[PDB]
RNA sequence: CCUUCUCAAACAUUCUGUUUGGUAGUGAGUGAUACUCUUUGGAGUUAACUUGAAAUUGCUGGCCUUUAGGCGAACAAUGUUCUUAAA
């Protein structure tokens, strides 16, 4: 989870302040005009809207999905492990939607999809996928089927 | 005096910093009225290489946009040679209160036609120029407390000095 | 404590880099000093001067005794400091960081500067800066009245000074400033005499505001300090008149 | 394969249009001077500090 | 309905970069980053030519 | 010197050798190997007692890179030109600035890469080896040249095309585009690379027989060989195809007396 | 059943037996530690072997490291079965070159040159396409 | 959880030329044609290919120094010991 956060902090989305700042820069450029060039590769960032996260699945586009364990309407979330299971998407259940919101400039996020990666980071991506599929899909798959809890307090 | 002081652990800075900031802003605007009232520019410019010689009041150049007798322009047209031995700071400021010049060899080794007087406190004086007057610095401390000239035989090294009791 | 798995690797890699650049420095300087310049990069040495992307001007080295003031920097990220550089910093008393000292620059002095370059910062000092350092900081280890005597005293008594420096006839710590600036008769007397220097950390740190200062200063230090590891590394010099405005 | 045979939109491949409309909004505001350029703003602050 | 100055200048850049042909300017990356439609290019260029430059 | 006639004899012998003949659609790499000339030099102590990844650029009368490129258009692997430049260098130099200079003499830089790009984009052995294996011509600034071998990988220093070539944009304090402009011309068409391994064996790669004229091969070989004789004390010279056995042309028997 | 001897694959660069000892001592005391190295240059072959005082401590150490991401690529550790022993590893250094003199004098090997040249000419006959030299 | 030698000199003015020096590697595996000695111990060189930094034990070069270091540096040499990246 630590290296996953080190990954996703490389792919923080742009804040509203940074967005508006770049907008003012390019707008002052065109205001002088001083139309510098027409070139920008793409923005790459994490994807965090829940319907947008589900939307990036069923294409498939999600290379990694982080799923928060704690959501108070849990039923918003419960299909996502089975859905990434059947779609073959490398999902991982992360601990705490606040830590998702921190990496995406929200209060909470509860989902975290990531699709587009630079070539500098693509090799780290694949080994992280293999790491998760070793650590999550192998360890917890059979005990996922078992009825948890039931022991009194 | 500009000496490294052992810091006291007993004090708390949290009060003296408030006094500091209050006095800083207050003296700041009072320096504004004293610089504008004296008719010159409130930001004082300094040559950087003059500051590299010495970090003092003499670093600042003071722009444009009589003296009260006798203490102002006491020792008029008067050229000093303060040594490297003497404390440069308060003697420098006293000569600037006189209007005379300051020549220290301590400033010189960073890198003497009109010099008549050495302020020095040393037992053995090397070059012993009879043209140049050899004086222990209390002469400046006593002349300005009197406002007037006194003989320098007591202030000649290594003659003993009158126990100075200031006018208070 | 269970330390970690990663720090032990990163320290090993960083010590590998440092031992490699130090061996390169040692071999290249041995070929220079033995004067067997056959197949090396360059014969003569260079000096960087960072002033205000900011302007970085180089000079050739002049074989002239130059007064330098050295300032110990916290070394790079996870590095065990090697025993060769540990020896030099032990001689120059630069352990317990934020600790400078005044030094003489000659051509016998110069090769160690390429060695300990990733741990200190160098430049040309000014008389006002030297003056401020000595009039505001400095303690002398001292044999006193009746002591167990690991005993250090701040610079107040010029008569304590001319006591132990009467043989060279050195009085009045202003003259110690003057002869460190001068180095005409004896610098090294004053150099062994003023033996410890201590500088405060520039930012107090722990607390909400000062972490911003720490991050901005780490970014500034990343812009300023450059780590060549080439063994023909130009000696980086910075404005100690700018630096002591921060640290003193 | 995915579920839906939804055709890919044009705007996923080209630089974002709505960004550019917001850009031209700011351009029209600066042409009217309602927004000061940030270099001019730093120029203002550097004089106003003194 | 006239044309805007930036985009007619953009068309003017395309008119000098490729000339008149459309299959080359359609597969141009620089100055066709919105990847305009084959014939929208024709329509805007014909409007620009009728406006300016025959 | 060296009897040019004997070299024409040997190259006509090799033309006759390569003229000797369920099959593949796409032809064997080994079939492409058995058509190519390699110069082999026996010489006393070709070590500098140290590894030499620096390539010597020998002045050659003819330029095989143009028939390389013309057959490479037909070939599967396409001839590509890589330059590796400084960060400020790439900030200043643009691509049309290169392309306008190179269309004058009719060549082309494929790509230009910063050391930053080597150390973050291709900081992965698979992607780096795949990126290097695309290229035939690899150029690098002489300042960067001695910083390369941690970034390049030793798999790049194994082969002759994959190892980079020293080239200089500077002539004064700063670089000039004129210097890089004519310097890529010098390195392109007037110079040939030389690996400098250890031992007594030197292998020099010349190229496929189908690319050049055989007397032009002979002229280039004799020029290079005289350059080598004036350079180094040489035991012998065997030139051959790497499928073929050797061909003794020239040797100096007294070099071995002069070693000890 | 499993022994205390341990196989570790996929080691990072510069990560050696000293660091293996210094790290895996925190699991418990270890019996032996070795790294597969290359012969000409003493570089890691990225796999090695551990031995502990206990098999149970070996299994505990193997559990918390089997899918462990570390310094780039992940690591994989497997304990060995009870029938397993350590064999044949050595810390190889960089083997520098040696130069030894030629034993034969210069005129014997001049004769050897003259013989080998004629012999290669006979091979160019024997292969064989014509070569008058 | 770190980041990799990102230039030196000489000559020359040609609006920049000419010469010289400066580079230890990712491990494993395939494999052409050979070359050189060594005194059989092989050693050092030579095309070409593969591979998600992959991964299972190739048994103990030599010489020199000190109690580990150099052979790409011989009165050559080296250690894991920097705290406001804390708690």
């Amino acid at each position: 989870a630590a290296e996953t956060f080190k990954l996703f902090n490389k792919y923080r989305p742009e804040t509203a302040a940074e967005k508006k700042e770049r907008l003012t820069k390019e707008a002052a450029a065109v205001a002088e005009g001083k139309s510098k060039q027409d070139a920008s590769p793409k923005p790459y960032a994490v994807k965090y809207g829940l319907n947008h996260v589900v939307a990036l699945i069923e294409n498939k586009k999600a290379k990694l999905v982080l799923i928060a364990n704690d959501v108070d309407p849990i039923e918003l979330v419960v299909f996502l492990p089975a859905l990434c299971k059947k779609m073959g998407v490398p999902y991982a259940i992360v601990k705490g939607k606040a830590r998702l919101g921190t990496l995406v400039n929200q209060k909470t996020s509860a989902v975290a999809a990531l699709t587009e990666v630079r070539a500098e980071d693509e090799a780290a991506l694949a080994k992280l996928v293999s790491t998760i599929d070793a650590n999550f899909a192998d360890k917890y798959d059979e005990v996922k089927k078992h009825w948890g809890g039931g022991i009194l307090g | 005096f500009k000496f490294p002081e052992n810091i006291p652990s007993d004090v708390d800075f949290r009060i003296m910093l408030t006094f500091l900031e209050f006095y800083s802003t207050l003296l700041h605007f009072v320096l504004y009225k004293l610089y504008t009232d004296s008719g010159l520019i409130y930001p004082p410019k300094l040559d950087l290489k003059k500051d590299k010689i010495i970090s003092g009041l003499s670093s600042y150049i003071l722009e444009s946009r009589k003296y009260d007798s006798p203490v102002a322009s006491l020792f008029s047209a008067f050229v000093f040679y303060v040594s490297r031995e003497v404390p440069i700071d308060i003697l420098e400021f006293l000569i600037l209160s006189c209007g005379g010049n300051v020549i220290s060899e301590a400033a010189m080794d960073q890198i003497m036609s009109k010099v008549t007087h050495q302020i020095v406190d040393r037992p053995v004086l090397k070059n012993k120029v009879a043209g140049r007057t050899y004086i222990q610095p209390q002469w400046i401390f006593d002349c300005i407390n009197k406002g007037e000239l006194v003989p320098a035989n007591k202030y000649l090294p290594g003659e003993a000095l009158p126990p100075h009791l200031s006018p208070w | 404590k269970f330390v970690r798995a990663e720090s032990i690797v990163a320290k090993t890699l960083a010590t590998s880099r440092e031992k490699e650049r130090i061996k390169r420095v040692s071999i290249l300087e041995d070929k220079k000093a033995k004067n067997e310049t056959q197949h090396i990069a360059s014969g003569k040495d260079f000096i960087l001067k960072i002033t205000e992307g900011l302007i970085r001007e180089k000079t050739t080295y002049d074989g002239k005794p130059a007064l330098l003031f050295i300032v110990r920097v916290r070394g790079p990220l996870a590095v065990n400091i090697p025993n060769k550089a540990f020896k030099i910093l032990s001689l120059l008393r630069l352990v317990e960081t934020n600790t400078g000292v005044f030094v003489k620059l000659t051509k016998n002095v110069y090769p160690l500067l390429k060695v300990i370059a990733p741990y200190v910062v160098i430049g040309k000092p000014s008389l006002s800066s030297i003056r401020s350092l000595i009039q505001k900081r400095g303690r002398i280890i001292y044999k006193g009245e009746n002591e167990a005597e690991p005993h250090e005293i701040v610079l107040n008594d010029n008569n304590i000074v001319e006591e132990q420096l009467g043989d060279h006839g050195i009085i009045c710590v202003e003259d110690i400033i003057h002869e460190i600036a001068t180095m005409g008769e004896s610098f090294s007397v004053c150099n062994f005499f003023l033996q410890p220097f201590k500088l405060n950390r520039e930012v107090s740190g722990f607390g909400s505001l000062n972490r911003l200062r720490k991050i901005k200063q780490r970014e500034a230090e990343s812009r300023t300090r450059q780590f060549s590891n080439a063994a023909t590394a130009p000696v980086i010099e910075v404005d100690i008149d700018s630096l002591l405005a921060k640290l003193n | 394969m995915p579920l839906t045979a939804v055709p890919e939109p044009k705007r996923r491949f080209v630089p974002s249009k709505n960004e550019a409309k917001r850009v031209m909004k700011i351009v029209r505001a600066i042409r009217e001077g309602r927004i000061i350029p940030p270099k001019k703003l730093k120029e203002m602050k550097x004089x106003x500090x003194x | 309905r006239s044309q805007s100055e930036r985009e007619e200048e953009w068309l003017e850049k395309l008119y000098k970069k490729h000339g008149d042909d459309y299959k080359k300017m359609f597969f141009d990356k620089k100055l066709n980053i919105y990847q305009q439609s084959e014939g929208d290019l024709k329509r805007r260029l014909l409007r620009w030519k009728k406006r300016n430059g025959i | 010197a060296i009897p040019r006639e004997r070299v024409i004899k040997a190259v006509n012998e090799l033309i006759k050798f390569t003229s000797k003949p369920k099959n593949l659609l796409e032809d064997d790499e080994e079939e492409l190997k058995k058509d190519l000339q390699l110069i082999v030099v026996n010489n006393k102590s070709f070590t500098g007692t140290s590894k030499s990844f620096k390539l010597k650029l020998l002045n050659v009368k003819h330029s095989f890179y143009k028939p390389w490129k013309e057959a490479s258009a037909t070939a599967v692997k396409d001839f590509k030109v890589l330059l590796i430049l400084k960060d400020s260098d790439i900030k200043k130099v643009s691509e049309d600035d290169l392309f306008d200079q190179l269309d004058s003499e009719g060549i082309k830089v494929d790509e230009i890469i910063c050391g930053k790009d080597l150390k973050t984009v291709y900081k992965a052995y698979e992607a780096r080896n795949a990126f290097i294996s695309q290229f035939s011509l690899i150029l690098a600034d002489d300042s960067i040249v001695t910083s390369l071998p941690k970034l390049m990988g030793g798999k790049a220093y194994n082969k002759v095309e994959t190892t980079p070539i020293s080239i200089r944009t500077h002539a004064n304090k700063e670089f000039s585009l004129t210097t890089l402009t004519n310097n890529i011309k010098k390195v392109y068409m007037n110079q040939l690379p030389v690996k400098l391994p250890r031992g007594t064996t030197l292998n020099v790669h010349l190229g496929n027989l189908e690319w050049l004229r055989p007397e032009e091969f002979v002229d280039n070989v004799e020029l290079i060989s005289e350059q080598l004789i004036k350079a180094y004390q040489i035991r012998s010279i065997f030139i051959k195809t790497n499928r073929s056995p050797v061909l003794p042309l020239y040797y100096n028997q007294d070099v071995l007396d002069e070693l000890e | 059943e499993y022994s205390g001897i341990i196989y570790v694959s996929r080691l990072p660069h510069g990560f050696h037996e000293k660091e293996l000892s210094k790290y895996f001592a925190q699991f418990g005391d270890l019996k032996e530690v070795r790294l597969a190295r290359n012969k000409k240059t003493g570089n890691s072959r990225h796999y090695g072997f551990l031995e502990f005082v206990n098999k149970e401590d070996a299994m505990i150490a193997q559990e918390s490291m089997n899918n462990y991401l570390l310094m780039g690529h992940l690591l994989q550790v497997r304990v060995l079965p009870k029938g397993a022993k350590i064999e044949k590893l050595y810390k190889y250094k960089k083997r520098v070159l040696v130069e030894k003199g030629i034993t034969k004098p210069v005129k014997q090997l001049k004769d050897n040159m003259k013989q080998k040249h004629e012999e290669r000419i006979k091979k160019l006959a024997k292969s064989g396409i014509e070569f008058k030299w």
